[PDB]
Order: C-alpha cells, then structure tokens, then sequence
C-alpha cells in the first residue's frame, strides 16, 4: 500500500506569482518593487 | 518553477487529526482503535521504492 | 462620508447664503431654528421656478427656458420683477463661495497590472479582461522525483555499507572481541571465533532458499 | 518495503535490548539509537 502523491496547496501560477513578487521585492529595479509591493498591499487571495 | 522549491509537507500532520490517536483515559477511551498497517509513503526520499 | 456629502454640500452651501442675507443690514447671531427655516424655504424656491419654468415653456413645446418664461413664473409666484435690477446692484452684495470637491487627488492609484486568460467568441472585445490565474486557476503539484539509476544504486550501496558496519560494531562491542593490533577496540573491532557445536551445519547450509 | 535480514537483525536486537533484561545492554542500544546514520528505513 503506498500513500498517494501529494500536491502543493498551492498552484503554480500562485507558485510563480510568489516566485515573481520575491524577486521584485529584493528591489532590483524600482518600478517592480512599487508595483509588488502594491500587489501585496492589495491581492485578496494573498492568505494561503 | 517547474518543481516547488518547498518540500511536500506530511499532509497526514499538516490536515489530519493525529490528537484523535492520543489516548487520554485508558479504560474510559472514546473512538475504538483499530490494528494499523505499513503505509510505506513514496513521497519521501530516502525510500527505494 | 461622501453620501450624505451629496445633499450636504449644497444645503450647507444654502446656509451660508442665508447667514450671508441676514447679515446685509441685519442680524448676527441668529436662532438655529429659524436658519434651517429660512434655508428650506431656499431651497424650496429654487426647486419652485425649476419645476414651473420648465412647466411654462414646456407647454410651448420647446425643452429649454428662455427669459420669457421665467418673467411668467416669476409673477406667478407673485416676485415683482422691475425690483430685482435694483437688488442685484447691492454695495453689501457678497458671494458665498461653491462647495469643495472630494476626489482632491483625482488620479492617486498606481494600480495593479495583471493580465492573463483571451476570451471565448460569445465574448466580444470590448468587454473587461478575463482576470489573473491566482483568482481561479488550481493544478495539484507533485514532489521532485529521483529517477536516476547512478544515485539510485549509491544510495542501496551506501545504505547497505552503513547498516552492516552498523551491525558489525555493535556486535563486536556486546561480546567476545579480538584485535589485529594492539588494545584495538574502537578501530576495527573484531567479533572473536566461537566453536560452534553446529560445524558443517553452519558451514554447508544455505540460509536463504 | 520489507526490511532485508541485516535491518530485520538490527530491530530485533534493538527492541529486545531495550525490554529490561539487563541495564548495560540497554545504555549500549540508546547509545546505538541516538548516534548512527543509517537508521532510517
């Protein structure tokens, strides 16, 4: 008996968004820190 | 990210109700317990199969 | 709260026009009462010549008043019209000024910009984008498998090397030991020969079969 | 899935060893328990 293969709760579109905001948000370029950091002043599907 | 860069967590201890095996009064225990068999998980690395 | 801001900003602006008309050789300091009296009966009567100026020129068929239909609502009212060239060149005249204006910024919102997703054909163009994939896009995920034979057949080997010195030590640390060298029990520890009463029965007999 | 006889020798020992036979057996397999590498499986 083998447990079945678990997902991530989260999506990979989510997956890459998390991925895009982080590394807009280590402030390489200015306008995408300010644009992230206002899509995380503002997602609503920001929990989980 | 064609993998995740985060280990799948144990669903088992991330969502399941692990405080229903804990046995807090032997004699007076609520839920019967039942024999457990080998689940052998393949999620985890370091298992050959 | 900018939805009562909608009717307050112009009934308070009446109210300062009437706290200016009672003070051109008049009063200060008026009663409470007879202010918000005095500014409904204002207000009533700029919403009486709207009402019935539209009504007069109206019923001559036309959609927007003239002077000529205002100089008849005005005496319909009861005004006497000649007074008011008169009024209008006060020295006391005074101008209350308009209400201010609540989107002060105007255009304040950097605002998010995401796009993904066409459209269906009974969808035109002109309709708004469908949304981002974080709003209702879900696929599960799996861990990263290992299929490769080389790390698979390091990590039986390695595996199998640990457990049996594993096994090994603690064999020769819980019984009869021998060294090669000298007081040698740390480093290379070796289980000590035993005299079976079992000889060829150990040694011929398989064990797995 | 099924432990090989080498690990099935190991958890044998090392559960009896750890029932109350004798003290210094017992330290050894604590001793075994909490410093190998291997021990996963």
């Amino acid at each position: 008996r083998l447990k079945p293969r678990s997902i991530h709760e989260l999506s990979v579109e989510q997956q890459l968004y998390y991925k895009e905001i982080t590394e807009a948000c280590v402030g390489s370029c200015e306008a995408k820190r300010a644009e992230a950091l206002q899509s995380i002043a503002t997602d609503p599907g920001l929990y989980q | 990210p064609w993998y995740s860069i985060f280990p799948i967590d144990n669903e088992d201890l991330v969502y399941g109700r692990w405080e229903d095996n804990i046995i807090w009064d032997a004699q007076a225990m609520p839920r019967l317990l039942e024999p457990p068999v080998l689940t052998l998980d393949p999620n985890d690395e370091n298992l050959i199969l | 709260n900018p939805a009562d801001n909608y009717h307050l900003a112009r009934r308070r602006t009446l109210q300062v026009v009437v706290s200016s008309l009672l003070t051109e050789a008049g009063f200060e300091s008026a009663e409470k009462a007879s202010v918000e009296t005095l500014t409904e009966m204002l207000q009533s009567y700029i919403s009486e010549i709207g009402r019935s100026a539209k009504s007069y020129c109206e019923h001559t068929a036309r959609t927007q008043p003239t002077l000529s239909d205002i100089v008849v609502t005005l005496v319909e009212m009861g005004f006497n019209v000649d007074t008011l060239p008169a009024y209008a060149k006060r020295s006391q005249r005074m101008v209350i000024t308009a209400p201010p204006v609540t989107n002060q910024p105007v255009t304040p919102k950097a605002l998010t910009a995401g796009q993904n997703r066409p459209h269906p054909p009974h969808i035109p163009s002109h309709f708004p984008e469908f949304p981002d994939p974080h709003t209702y896009i879900k696929t599960p995920t799996y861990r990263e498998p290992v299929s490769d034979y080389q790390v698979l057949r390091e990590k039986a080997a390695s595996q199998r090397r640990d457990v049996e010195r594993a096994l090994t030590r603690f064999m020769a640390k819980t019984g009869e030991t021998q060294s090669l060298f000298k007081d040698d029990v740390s480093t290379f520890p070796l289980i000590a020969a035993r005299p079976f009463t079992i000889p060829y029965l150990t040694a011929l007999l398989p064990s797995e079969l």
